[PDB]
């Protein structure tokens, strides 16, 4: 027994002097200052610039693999010598009926998707992206993220031009874009020579990687005849009408997760108020739940939806 | 067979050297007289120990070519 703390003892003895040689150790480096390759000068002297600002000419120490260290690397240099050390880089149907857009939207954005050896055979560029037009908010502010559950990818938001910085960073990331084949940009609510240049990056600056950049957005006030022109937008969808039956299913899919008796007259609701918006119907879900918070009621009463359903409907 | 390292003085130049210089510690050892004397097999072992890996190197006061 006496012999076992010993056993562990050793283990702490050497624990606390093990830490002194490292520390030690790692009590004499002097760090570097970060820099990027500001350009390749040469196979043996490169110009570098400092976080700093002040900018220099450096080597490869002994291989730093001028391969891989293309215009635009972060590199640590040590202020002694400035050589160049490490380099580190640094719901489907949640507006209840949605034939409309399960049909032409899924039609025309994963098929060009799939099988791009069909249509170069047919030899036709595949339809670069489509237009969704009608209703905002359900039609324009929802369903919009709703295109990702529908591929099963994850997709882009993209919210004349000051310095052509929307064009700059399109392209900038086109290619983060583009390393993912199955991702979609969705350039909604994307509202001279932008908008006509904006036509010019589809066409070239690398759009041959299978990808449907749908301009779906009514925001934009003004539209391109060009861009409407075939090819460049094959098609125009129109946000189809709700029909305060698709209302009494967007209603069910909401009332999915809120608490409540269960005898529900939702066809009673949907009368009551003509949200007409998936998002009204969010509203009125919401309104509901609050009624029920008024007076701490877990679940909801009928008439906390009617209540919900009169709130909105002014 | 008579060979002498003093264990002590060896520790404690050891532990000097690595207090002005971390990054160093012991490679092998080093001796002169070109025609390698046959005790070297026998001192290599105690390097052995210091060092799993050390490396025996012999110097030459005078270079002739």
């Amino acid at each position: 027994g006496r012999l076992k703390e010993l056993r562990e003892q050793l283990k702490e003895l050497t624990k606390q002097y093990e830490k002194s040689e490292n520390d030690l150790k790692a009590l004499q480096s002097v760090g570097q200052i970060v820099g990027e390759v500001l350009k390749q000068l040469t196979e043996e002297k490169f110009i570098v610039k400092a976080t700093n600002g002040p900018r220099y000419v450096v080597g490869c120490r002994r291989q730093l693999d001028k391969s891989k260290l293309k215009p635009g690397t972060r590199v640590a240099l040590d202020m002694t010598t400035l050589t160049i050390m490490r380099y580190l880089p640094r719901s489907y149907s949640e507006i209840g009926g949605l034939s409309e857009q399960i049909r032409e939207l899924r039609e025309v954005i994963e098929l060009p998707l799939t099988n791009p050896e069909l249509f170069q055979r047919v030899g036709i560029i595949p339809p670069k992206g489509c237009l969704l037009y009608g209703p905002p908010g359900t039609g324009k502010t929802l369903l919009a993220r709703a295109v990702a559950s529908q591929l099963d990818c994850n997709f882009l938001k993209v919210v004349d031009k000051y310095i052509g910085e929307s064009a700059r960073l399109i392209r900038e990331m086109f290619n983060y874009a583009r390393d993912h084949q199955p991702c979609i940009i969705f350039m909604d609510e994307i509202d001279q020579r932008t908008l006509m240049e904006l036509l010019n990056q589809m066409d070239g600056f690398d759009t041959l990687h299978r990808v449907k950049m749908i301009m779906a957005t009514n925001r934009p006030d003004t539209l391109d005849p060009a861009l409407l022109r075939p090819g460049r937008l094959d098609r125009k969808i129109h946000i189809d009408l709700p029909n305060e039956q698709a209302r009494l299913d967007i209603l069910k899919i909401h009332a999915g997760p809120i608490t409540k008796h269960g005898e529900i007259d939702y066809e009673a609701i949907v009368k009551l108020s003509d949200g007409f918006n998936g998002a009204d119907l969010r509203n009125v879900c919401t309104e509901a739940g609050m009624f029920a918070i008024r007076a701490d009621h877990d679940f909801v009463v009928q008439e906390d939806f009617m209540k919900a359903v009169r709130k909105v409907a002014d | 067979s008579v060979w002498f390292l003093d264990h002590d003085y060896l520790e404690n130049m050891y532990g000097m050297f690595k207090k002005v210089n971390a990054r160093e510690r012991i490679v092998g050892w080093y001796h002169t007289g070109p025609k390698l004397h046959k005790n070297d097999i026998a001192i290599n072992e105690l390097m052995k120990r210091y060092c799993p890996n050390s490396v025996l190197v012999i110097i030459d006061v005078k270079p002739k070519d």
